[PDB]
């Protein structure tokens, strides 16, 4: 057994982190006080769920998590929330004033003064690991902390944990649920400095999660609670292999191996199905083929884009529930003769499949209805580059006038770092086009 | 605990400031004695933003009252909520400022500024984490304009990285006390361009026309004009005083509304505005239609004459947040020619469940529009009409000022107009 | 349409289906960046105080 | 109040649509770089589909199908036909074609020479035509040596297909011609065939013993009006519409345009568009697409119809701009943005 340390930075990461650890507990039968009756090895053991939970002599299962925010309002909810007993105070780190949606502020002005403390708290959790694999880092692109502080933390983690893997769960900025116009700056600044430090990043576009909540859950005005309970379902589907018995994606290393043949192109597209409104009278349960086919619909992708006009470098199918290999292969053969699935010539044309028999757990009172089987597809498509294009374009509109740039230079950042980050994105976009277009 | 320190200076500043504390004290359930008597926990959640908590569960506003004569502040202390203010926080002289910027900034004001800062320093030392300062004042007088801007210059020196916001009443010949208001306003505008993060430009002519044309008040008074400023100040600060919409931060709001450091002068708005047909229910479309109509604009500037750099709208009341988005998108997607297209999504909307007193719902408008240059153009043309004959200068040269200082104020604001012009094309 | 590497356990199974064959900065360098930005803040604030002293 | 942008100043078609929309008083045009638009009349090359459908509260519609170039490219169309089981390689309505890359750059050089050597031995007609999408540059020759040597001198991909040695000729004149059919596909993938077509006729007598003079062999409007000396003799601008052409087929051949030619045309249009529907459909997409297509057909003396190419940015006949452009507003634009007949189109029903 090898441990994984989760790190939640900023409001987005903390709130999402809260929704995921709630789900992890309900999936592993861990109660709010940390007790786990099913665990027969008291105060120890090297089980699959121990990759995310340590154990105390008192039988408490403590997440291997750290929460970091430059302002205490969001982390304060965790300290007094339903699962306040899972964590101890050392795990929840809060400042007094935030980065004000300013990358430079979270990276330089305030980041420089708190980085050495965060690292010390992470070291404490690492000291409890007999074979640490790496880190899962949750954060937003738009926040000054989610973007500015994360990139600094990622730089230092590479310095203090050279051979460890680092995966991201990054929230792509969507204006519909955003009250800040400078988020395109922060996103491109943080993607520039984080790129060489992240082995695999899962981008979730709030726009996609928003319309899935309106379309499938009939939520007219989705809240962050709605969005985060949905995101944590997808996150749970991606990390299940690390927490349960199995042979696919058993360690963080296997993610880059199976999803990222080229290092810079480490942004797999995620697609999840089915998402059924729990308020529905009672839905007809979908088959293996119906949910598998749904993985090639744009309406359930975490990032809206057209995979038909890209090229695949890898494709993973992660099933949960009543699923046998025979039905998977039957649906795949049917999707090939119907769908547009163009792989890159230097990659094989295949699918790695993982099946966990336990169907998705639903949060009591949540929005999602219980289903007999679900699937999450992880596919590395060049079509996800569309999202970079949209984002790079907004950056160019503002930066051409240097709008809001003074707020960044005022925190010690040099203006040139803007263009230095933008040029990097221009290279990232060119890399996708060389891989997907003819 | 993100505290704000409030300062009100001069006649206009203290009368408008007083009404502000009168309006929000009623929203947070604070009586004229400082005791709370509301019925909702939301009234106390963000209460420490503008109020210090004293013994006995008393809430004393975090405000400092400044003036160079006693008259006005004597009224506040005798006014409705006069007893609510901290006694030590009344700082005043006896000489007055004679509607003279130089007296407020260099002579009379300078004699009194140090003691005013001792109170500001005292209020900040108790803040768990000081967010920033807000000042209410007029630019046409002598104390609020001359000494007000002196206070800002010294506050920035001592707190260089805290946010400095002002609500500034701009003079107008139609609602004028003396002919030198253009002089005092032009000298203050330069101080504001340098040393404030946000300035809410309030034009007394716009306030007058609203009282006359819209509210149908035959003979408006300063008190009538101050009712509007009251409601507007409560609107723009609603997101700071009540929970729900995070990112409610002074610097965060400045970061998103000010794309360029010197262009930080906002046009405020408010809806509804009804004369006494006052009980009619107001729909969301009507709210949005009015909130964007120029007649509800308080800067006496036609937005259709320029372009919006950034817009922030705060809706108050129990309403369909879904229908809000629909109507806001309708205003933009039906007039996108008045928003600069090089700032994507430069219109943001926030909702608030608690409505103001006596209103089922309301909307407050906060616009960073390049049409605000029309306001500085008015003041500049009035300045030049007198300065070209050196009329009334002796009131200032007698306090130690030179003509050169006027010429540079002139050039500084004409430059400010040039900056707004290049971003309009 | 070949199935390979079939692994089965109590909590599920996993396999691979092949349809078609194919055809950093040191700790010192980081501190310098963090200290350079702080030096540009100090220089900008000094000029702001120098301006206020005039 | 609907809003649209214009990003193709060279489109004679959507220049009229933009004119008609403004006339409705319910559509307002914006600068070409304004994202808050309902309708984009986009550029030809490198249309940024990836930025569409991401503006909150705006249903956005564009006048091009992403991925339709597969059908509107000389080389792409040949590859689409030979590889799509829907069309198969034995497709009976598409001339035997081969994709040939110049030797300075898969490629079907030998496969073409095998079929060529077979014809040259079987005493059959062995006349081919080489062409490419980078032309105003066409060559018609009966010797395979000339066809290959011609492409190698260029630097872009070319396509060699069998030249119809027995094309149907109009009388009087004894002249070649092609038929242009405009087809519109709305956001629902309804295939509409504009009732009005045009025959681009040659004003020069067809001569099968001289492919060197390409004035009587190529029916392009720009060729006849520049290198042909009989331009506009028989019909105005070398453009005969269906009324006259139908009347001719009845007087000479004792048949109608509907039965002898229009059935084959409508069948070809369905097979092509239905073939790529799963690849270009925008039914479940965050934005919506529609596109006007200009098909080109050939007719032989047996009254069999062959497909020449498909144009993704076609122009219309001068006389039919009003009727057609208006039709686009009705079925393609107003269908998504309604305004506060006897359809001019022929819906070709099909299975989605
Ligand atoms: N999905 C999701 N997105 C969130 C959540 N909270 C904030 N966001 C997104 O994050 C972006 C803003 O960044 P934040 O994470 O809130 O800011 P921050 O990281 O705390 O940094 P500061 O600027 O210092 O507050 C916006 O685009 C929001 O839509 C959340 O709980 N769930
Ligand atoms: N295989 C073939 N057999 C007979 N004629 C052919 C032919 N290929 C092309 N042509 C002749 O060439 C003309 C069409 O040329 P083509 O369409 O390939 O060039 P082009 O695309 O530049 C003209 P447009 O796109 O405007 O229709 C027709 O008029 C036809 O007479
Ligand atoms: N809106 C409003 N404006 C005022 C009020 N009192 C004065 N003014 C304006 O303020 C300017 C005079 O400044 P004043 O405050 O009286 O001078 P000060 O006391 O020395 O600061 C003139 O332009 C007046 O129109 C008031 O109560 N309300
Ligand atoms: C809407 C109320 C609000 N609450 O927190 C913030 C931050 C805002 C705000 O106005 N954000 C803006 C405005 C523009 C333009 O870009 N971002
Ligand atoms: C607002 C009342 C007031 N208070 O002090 C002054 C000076 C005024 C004033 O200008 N009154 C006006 C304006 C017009 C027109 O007629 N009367
Ligand atoms: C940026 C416009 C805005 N939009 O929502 C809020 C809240 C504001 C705002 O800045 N309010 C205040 C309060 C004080 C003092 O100064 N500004
Ligand atoms: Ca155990
Ligand atoms: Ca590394
Ligand atoms: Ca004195
Ligand atoms: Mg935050
Ligand atoms: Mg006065
Ligand atoms: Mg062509």
């Amino acid at each position: 057994m090898r441990e994984c340390i989760s790190i939640h930075v900023g409001q987005a990461g903390v709130q999402i982190g809260n929704a995921c650890w709630e789900l992890y507990c309900l999936e592993h039968g861990i109660q709010p006080d940390g007790q786990m009756p099913s665990d027969k090895t008291i105060g120890g053991g090297d089980d699959s769920f121990n990759t995310f939970f340590s154990e105390t002599g008192a039988g408490k299962h403590v997440p291997r998590a750290v929460f970091v925010d430059l302002e205490p309002t969001v982390i304060d909810e965790v300290r007094t929330g339903t699962y306040r007993q899972l964590f101890h105070p050392e795990q929840l780190i809060t400042g007094k004033e935030d980065a004000a949606n300013n990358y430079a502020r979270g990276h330089y002005t305030i980041g420089k003064e708190i980085i050495d403390l965060v690292l010390d708290r992470i070291r404490k959790l690492a000291d409890q690991c007999t074979g640490l694999q790496g880190f899962l880092v949750f954060h937003s692109f738009g926040g000054g902390t989610g973007s500015g502080f994360t990139s600094l933390l990622m730089e230092r983690l590479s310095v203090d944990y050279g051979k460890k893997s680092k995966l991201e769960f990054s929230i792509y900025p969507a204006p519909q649920v955003s009250t800040a116009v400078v988020e395109p700056y922060n996103s491109i600044l943080t993607t520039h400095t984080t790129l060489e430090h992240s082995d695999c990043a899962f981008m979730v576009d709030n726009e996609a999660i928003y319309d899935i909540c309106r379309r499938n859950l009939d939520i007219e005005r989705p809240t962050y609670t709605n969005l985060n309970r949905l995101i944590s379902q997808i996150v749970s589907s991606i990390t299940a292999s690390l927490r349960f018995d199995g042979a696919l994606n058993v360690d963080l290393t296997e993610f880059q191996t199976n999803l990222v043949p080229y290092p810079r192109i480490h942004f797999p597209l995620a697609t999840y199905a089915p998402v059924i409104s729990a308020e529905k009278a009672y839905h007809e349960q979908l088959s293996v083929a119906e949910i598998t086919n749904a993985c090639f619909e744009p309406a359930n992708q975490m990032v809206k884009c057209d995979p038909r006009h890209g090229k695949y470098m890898a494709c993973c199918l992660l099933y949960r529930g009543d699923v046998v290999p025979k039905d998977v292969n039957a649906a795949i053969a049917t999707i090939k003769t119907k769908r547009s699935i163009q792989f890159v010539d230097w990659c094989p044309t295949g699918f790695k499949v993982g099946i966990n028999y336990q169907p998705p757990t639903v949060v009591p009172g949540g929005d999602l209805a219980k289903v007999q089987r679900a699937v999450c597809m992880l596919s590395n498509t060049t079509a996800i580059a569309e999202a970079w294009a949209r984002l790079d374009h907004k950056f160019d509109l503002m930066y051409a006038k240097r709008a809001f740039v003074h707020w960044y230079v005022g925190e010690g950042m040099e203006e040139g770092e803007f263009s230095e980050a933008r040029e990097d994105m221009a290279a990232l976009e060119k890399d996708y086009e060389e891989v997907g277009v003819d | 605990m993100r505290e704000i320190v409030h300062i009100q200076a001069g006649q206009c500043g203290n009368q408008i400031g007083a009404k502000f504390w009168e309006v929000i004290s009623d929203e947070h359930g604070i009586d004229p004695t400082g005791s709370y008597h509301g019925d909702s926990d939301l009234q106390l959640e963000r209460i420490n933003v503008y109020y210090n908590e004293a013994t006995g569960n008393k809430y004393v506003p975090r405000a400092i009252l400044v003036d160079l004569e006693p008259g006005t502040m004597d009224s506040v202390r005798s006014g409705p909520f006069g007893q609510i203010f901290r006694p030590d926080n009344f700082v005043f002289g006896q000489s007055g400022a004679g509607n003279n910027w130089a007296k407020g900034h260099y002579t009379e004001g300078a004699e009194l500024v140090d003691s005013v800062l001792d109170v500001v320093r005292k209020e900040s030392e108790s803040c768990d984490c000081l967010q920033g300062f807000q000042l209410t004042h007029s630019l046409g007088g002598g104390t609020g304009s001359g000494m007000g801007t002196l206070l800002i210059s010294k506050i920035r020196e001592e707190y260089p990285d805290r946010i400095m916001n002002t609500f500034s009443v701009m003079p107008s010949p139609k609602v004028s006390d003396t002919v030198v208001e253009p002089y005092n306003a032009t000298l203050s505008v330069h101080q504001l361009v340098e040393n404030t993060d946000e300035t809410y430009c309030i034009d007394n002519e716009a306030l007058y026309d609203i009282c006359f044309r819209t509210l149908k008040l035959t003979t408006p008074t300063y008190g009538d004009l101050n009712h509007l400023v009251s409601a507007t100040m409560s609107g723009v600060t609603t997101c700071l005083r009540f929970p729900g919409q995070l990112n409610a931060d002074l610097r965060k709001l400045a970061v998103n509304m000010v794309p360029f450091p010197r262009l930080h002068f906002f046009m405020p708005g408010f809806a509804p505005l009804t004369s006494r047909q006052q009980y009619r229910a107001l729909t969301v479309p009507e709210l949005t239609q009015q909130m964007f109509d120029s007649k509800n604009m308080m800067a006496a500037c036609d937005p259709r004459h320029g372009r919006y750099l950034t817009v922030a709208a705060i809706f108050r009341g129990r309403m369909s947040m879904k229908e809000v988005d629909e109507q806001m998108l309708n205003v933009q997607n039906k007039n996108s020619s008045y928003f600069v297209e090089w700032i994507p999504n430069n219109v943001k909307t926030a909702v608030c469940d608690i409505p103001p007193r006596g209103l089922k719902m309301s909307a407050t408008f906060i616009g960073n529009s390049t049409a605000i240059q029309e306001l500085f153009k008015r003041i500049s043309e009035q300045f030049t009409a007198m300065f070209r004959r050196k009329a009334f200068l002796h009131w200032y040269t007698g306090e130690g000022m030179d003509e050169m200082e006027f010429t540079e104020a002139e050039s500084n604001m004409n430059d400010l107009v040039s900056e707004y012009q290049q971003y309009q094309d | 349409m070949e199935v390979i590497e079939l692994n089965k356990c109590t909590s599920g199974q996993s396999f691979e289906v092949i349809l078609k064959p194919p055809s950093d900065p040191s700790l010192e360098e980081i501190q310098k960046k963090l200290e350079a930005a702080e030096e540009r803040r100090k220089y900008q604030e000094a000029e702001l105080l120098k301006h206020l002293a005039e | 109040m609907y809003t649209f942008v214009v990003r193709d100043e060279n489109s004679s078609v959507y220049a009229e649509v933009s004119r008609l929309l403004l006339a409705t008083g319910q559509w307002k045009r914006l600068r070409k770089d304004n994202p808050r638009f309902n309708l984009m009349l986009g550029e030809r090359n490198r249309l940024p589909f990836g930025r569409l459908g991401h503006e909150p509260g705006l249903v956005q519609l564009v006048n091009y199908y992403r991925g339709a170039d597969k059908l509107c490219r000389k080389a792409s169309l040949v590859k689409l036909i030979k590889t799509s089981p829907e069309l198969s390689e034995s497709c009976t309505w598409f001339p035997e074609s081969y994709v040939i890359y110049p030797t300075n750059l898969t490629d079907e050089r030998e496969v073409f020479l095998a079929a060529y050597n077979r014809r040259r031995e079987g005493r059959e007609g062995n006349v081919w035509i080489a062409k490419s999408s980078a032309g105003a540059g066409i060559l018609i020759s009966s010797e395979a040596s000339e066809l290959l040597d011609f492409i190698d001198e260029q630097g872009q991909v070319h396509v060699i297909q069998k030249y119809l040695e027995k094309p149907l000729l109009l009388e009087p004149g004894h002249r070649k011609f092609d038929i242009r059919s405009w087809v519109l596909v709305d956001h629902l993938y309804n295939i509409y065939l504009y009732r009005e077509g045009v025959l681009r006729t040659s004003s020069e007598p067809y001569n099968s013993a001289n492919f060197q003079d390409k004035t009587c062999h190529l029916t392009n409007h720009c060729i006849q009006k520049e290198y042909s000396k009989n331009y506009g003799r028989y019909e105005e601008g070398n453009e005969m519409f269906f009324e006259e052409f139908n009347q001719y087929l009845m007087d000479a051949l004792n048949t109608t345009l509907e039965n002898s030619i229009l059935l084959q045309i409508k069948h070809i249009i369905r097979s092509c568009l239905m073939c790529i529907e799963p690849a270009i459909s925008t039914k479940h997409l965050h934005y919506q697409s529609f596109q006007l297509f200009g098909f080109d057909f050939m007719v032989d003396e047996e009254l069999k119809v062959w497909l020449i190419e498909v144009n993704g940015a076609p122009a219309c006949a001068q006389k039919l701009y009003a009727e057609l452009c208006q039709g686009i507003v009705d079925v393609a634009i107003s269908s998504v943005f309604p305004l506060a007949p006897t359809s001019i189109f022929i819906k070709l029903h099909h299975h989605h």
